[PDB]
């Protein structure tokens, strides 16, 4: 039994937020099956948005009175959320979940979470530049620059290469565009022998790039 | 660690509330679980420890819904479309008002209520003057005619 | 709403140490408390439900207790993969969580491997230059970076990002990014990143010449 959130990662002030939760590995039709929406502003705590029984019956946080619609679609095995008249205050990671014994909880399982950024700014895809090794262990990477909104996804060698990897938190520049790097340590004696490609995905801009990192 | 229709609190195997009824307080070593009935417009369709009964579905007149089977304490209201309104999905969740058939088109099949007005081009020699959900292609009478005029 | 206050809100602790976190409810919530563990960039993960029932799959080092107004989550031997924020929530009334309790691992001091990377050529075609310094696998988090361009102390043209504590080896890593135009980048030759950390006896300086 899994849950996936889907929706847009960028949305303007005053637009309405529309998220959908897709349930696999089990049916929402079973008795006792509820859905719920939790959310979490970046680097802050958790707030319950609402819960819904498969019937359609529903409760929601009084702190979002007249803004929350929550709906269930038995046929497609999905439940939804609409949050109207959005503000920077609603920027957050939104999670769908299974309230287990009642509307009020507990919550298991959850979904991955989908970040929603409320902002006037336009979408934009990253430039990806190599971080070239020079000369034990060496370090190489990719600098992922000038993108909006968050997030970007970095792997190495299509997943093959996870050891030694640090993908740093994006940092927000003056321009109002994000920027991170992903780096990795590798044995120096690998440098001109193994092939090191970093795979960057920015879904909001529809850019997937694979940059190969060579000794300059 | 316990039985069906029970839940574990404080190493105590407590009974769940039967359908029809909501949890008021958990069992203790000395008290059974305390359950009370759901109100007239609410329900609870399972052995539960839910404290708020599900609201019955509202069969809204303003979405083409009307009651089919009335709710109970154990079962939700079932809705269906009013006369003049059809299902938008073969899983009838909300209702669209029966479409009508503009001039120069006639009526192949009147709306069901689980289906919309099926609508046909008026062939040469036939006309529809107006838009209705009922009237069909008619012939030109003998005294030009068009798809829409006699 | 029922408020839940967790004590403390942050803690450093050693591997093998016993850590108890408390959750005080503003009102009685009976047994309807749950505890979650959230690792960075991941969703909360159920540890405990109904105050003391441990979730199937979760290790037994984790235990829950309390009733009414006072609850505790106890970790009887902190392993490094326990770095996380812990949250209690109540489902006696409409759901509310506590502020969270961040758990860091205290570990031996460990010096950063430092590296420095020039601008790539493609970037320079673009007209800007990012110089990057990497502080890899160090502890504790406290560290100073410093950018010197031909021995000039740079100020206010850099930005840093820091990894969340590692789940295995309880280290942090850091990236500093010096940003300046292609114009200024070519006016200068020697680019230095200087790193001052508790596990270093004197500042470590890596550098390159453009060439």
């Amino acid at each position: 039994l899994q849950l996936q959130e889907s929706g847009p990662g960028l949305l303007k002030p005053s637009e309405t937020l529309s998220l959908t939760c897709t349930v696999s590995g089990g049916s929402i039709s079973s008795p006792g099956y509820y859905g719920g929406w939790i959310r979490q502003p970046p680097g802050k705590g958790l707030e319950w948005i609402g819960s819904i029984y498969k019937s359609g019956s529903t409760y929601h946080n009084p702190s979002l009175k007249s803004r929350v619609t929550i709906s269930v679609d038995t046929s497609k095995n999905q439940f939804s959320l609409k949050l109207s008249s959005v503000t920077a205050a609603d920027t957050a990671v939104y999670y769908c979940t299974r309230p287990v014994v009642r509307y009020f909880g507990w919550f298991d399982p959850w979904g991955q979470g989908t970040l929603v950024t409320v902002s006037s700014a336009s979408t934009k895809g990253p430039s990806v530049f190599p971080l070239a090794p020079s000369s034990g262990t060496a370090a190489l990477g990719c600098l992922v620059k000038d993108y909006f909104p968050e997030p970007v996804t970095v792997s190495w060698n299509s997943g093959a290469l996870t050891s030694g990897v640090h993908t740093f938190p994006a940092v927000l520049q003056s321009s109002g565009l994000y920027s991170l790097s992903s780096v990795v340590t590798v044995p120096s004696s690998s440098l001109g022998t193994q092939t090191y490609i970093c795979n960057v995905n920015h879904k909001p801009s529809n850019t997937k790039v694979d940059k190969k990192v060579e000794p300059k | 660690a316990c039985r069906e229709k029970q839940y574990l609190i404080n190493s105590q195997c407590c009974s769940l509330c039967q359908p029809g009824q909501k949890l008021v307080s958990d069992c203790t070593e000395f008290t059974e679980t305390e359950c009370l009935p759901c109100g007239e417009s609410e329900f609870l369709d399972t052995w539960n420890r839910e404290t708020h009964c599900h609201q019955h579905k509202y069969c809204d007149p303003n979405l083409g819904l009307r009651v089919q089977q009335k709710g109970t304490s154990e079962t939700d209201t079932i809705c269906t479309c009013e006369e003049g309104w059809h299902c938008t999905s073969e899983a009838c969740e909300s209702c669209v008002l029966h479409r009508s058939c503009s001039p120069g088109f006639g009526v192949k099949q009147i709306a069901t209520g689980v289906s919309d007005t099926i609508c046909e081009p008026c062939p040469v020699g036939f006309f529809s003057n107006v838009s209705s959900a009922f009237e069909k292609c008619h012939p030109w009478t003998s005294c030009a005619g068009t798809n829409k005029t006699d | 709403a029922i408020q839940l206050t967790q004590s403390p809100s942050s803690l450093s602790a050693s591997v093998g140490d016993r850590v108890t976190i408390t959750c005080r409810a503003s009102q009685g919530i009976s047994s309807a408390l749950a505890w979650y563990q959230q690792k960075p960039g991941k969703a909360p993960k159920l540890l405990i439900y109904d105050a003391s029932n441990l979730e199937s799959g979760v290790p037994s080092r984790f235990s829950g207790s309390g009733s009414g107004t006072d609850f505790t989550l106890t970790i009887s031997s902190l392993q490094p993969e326990d770095f996380a924020t812990y949250y209690c929530q109540q489902f006696n009334s409409y759901p509310t969580f506590g502020q969270g309790t961040k758990v860091e691992i205290k570990r031996t001091v460990a010096a950063p491997s430092v590296f420095i990377f020039p601008p790539s050529d493609e970037q320079l075609k673009s007209g800007t230059a990012s110089v990057v310094c990497l502080l890899n696998n160090f502890y504790p988090r406290e560290a100073k970076v410093q950018w010197k361009v031909d021995n000039a102390l740079q100020s206010g043209n850099s930005q840093e990002s820091v990894t969340e504590q590692d789940s295995k080896d309880s280290t942090y890593s850091l990236s500093s990014t010096l940003t300046l135009s292609k114009a200024d980048y070519e006016k200068h030759k020697v680019y230095a990143c200087e790193v001052t950390h508790q596990g270093l006896s004197s500042p470590v300086t890596k550098s390159f010449n453009r060439g």
